[PDB]
């Protein structure tokens, strides 16, 4: 199970 | 910025001997970036036909790809692997040796 | 034992030829199971084992989604860092990331991942105790203060702790057969004369799974531990792995070196001499 990556630099 | 060479390891799948279909493989590791040309040789000009590893990475962050083809093994034809990335001047040939 | 899910994403730009290539993979050990390619026909995630096959349409829609979405994220990313480094836009660049679990013979939580990687050197990370982050250069320094402020390591945890660990045990127990398989390695030794006083010594171990291995070189009990050649382990490319160790012997005292290993699948450490029952005795036959 992919994760939930939205994070921005 | 960080640049790292290739490592080349070219092998057979299964212990070698002619007459015999098997697997040639090209493993690539501990390079960056990530583009990198890479073609097997059957005496050599390259073989056509031939498949590799989704791209993936190390614990240091450095990447690995494994090329590979099916092929037979026979007492006369030499295999090798031919390596080009930019950190190299000249692409690199490996050749394939069953032995070490 | 323990075991643990990864993913593994690269991103990276191409100056005047359009959008960057995004490129994730998943494992559970050393098996992959599933990747995404933006560059790729179908556009959605994909199975690359087998017993990730029996899934309903409603596992490829969610985890399209969330990878898919993790593409527009690194793009939007890699735009950022451009900024921050007073980087030209003509030039290629990477965005490397890594998330992931463990667990132990338990099934129970160990230890998590969240990391980020640029142009191959660590930009931020997720410290051990899943609570606060590690910021390479200012620029990450930036992005640290932004991370605490919108929380972002709580919403990771959630998934590590969580979801993660209850989607590696679903694909342990879904994938009994090949995931818990431990393959014995396949051993033996070749004899190479390097000159008229000398000669090597390989060790080889063959068809073995999980890929974490150890070959030692031992003369008399003690370990050539700085006179012994070794290489990567390799993957076979069936799922199994190789690998080799080498020594340089003063020829005719072949028999006091010995080679050992270590692995999962035996039952006990080996101990190969070059002799007859050990490595190399089926040349007394036709």
């Amino acid at each position: 199970v992919y994760g939930f990556v939205r994070a921005c630099l | 910025m960080i640049q790292r060479t290739p490592k080349i390891q070219v092998y057979s799948r299964h212990p070698a001997e002619n007459g015999k279909s098997n697997f040639l493989n090209c493993y690539v590791s501990g390079f960056h970036p990530s583009d990198i040309e890479v073609d097997l040789l059957k005496n050599g000009e390259r073989i056509e036909k031939v498949e590799h590893s989704d791209l993936s990475f190390s614990k240091d962050w450095s990447f690995y790809l494994l090329y590979y083809t099916e092929f037979t093994p026979t007492e006369k034809d030499e295999y090798a692997c031919r390596v080009n990335h930019v950190t190299l001047s000249q692409p690199k040939i490996v050749k394939w040796d069953r032995d070490m | 034992g323990s075991h643990s899910m990864r993913y593994f994403s690269t991103s990276v730009s191409r100056p005047g030829r359009g959008e960057p290539r995004f490129i994730a993979v998943g494992y559970v050990d050393d098996t992959q199971f599933v990747r995404f390619d933006s560059d790729a026909a179908s556009q959605r995630m994909e199975p690359r084992a087998p017993w990730i096959e029996q899934e309903g349409p409603e596992y490829w829609d969610e985890e399209t989604g969330k990878v898919k979405a993790h593409s527009q994220t690194d793009r939007e990313n890699l735009r950022i860092a451009l900024r921050y480094y007073n980087q030209s836009e003509a030039g290629s660049h990477t965005l490397q990331m890594m998330f992931g679990c463990d667990v132990g013979s338990d099934g129970r939580f160990l230890r998590g991942y969240h990391q980020y990687a640029y142009d191959g050197k660590d930009y931020i990370a997720l410290k051990e105790d899943l609570r606060s982050w590690t910021a390479a250069d200012m620029a990450a320094q930036i992005t640290k203060r932004k991370w605490e402020a919108a929380h972002v390591a709580e919403q990771q945890r959630a998934y590590l702790e969580g979801t993660c660990v209850d989607g590696l045990r679903r694909y342990l127990e879904n994938g009994k057969e090949t995931l818990q398989r431990t393959d014995p390695p396949k051993t033996h030794m070749t004899h190479h004369p390097i000159s008229d006083h000398e000669a090597t010594l390989r060790c080889w171990a063959l068809g073995f799974y999980p890929a974490e291995i150890t070959l030692t070189w031992q003369r008399d009990g003690e370990d050539q531990t700085q006179d012994t050649e070794l290489v990567e382990t390799r993957p076979a490319g069936d799922g199994t792995f190789q690998k080799w160790a080498a020594v340089v012997v003063p020829s005719g005292e072949e028999q006091r070196y010995t080679c050992h290993v270590q692995h999962e699948g035996l039952p006990k450490p080996l101990t190969l001499r070059w002799e007859p029952g050990s490595g190399g005795g089926l040349n007394d036959i036709f």
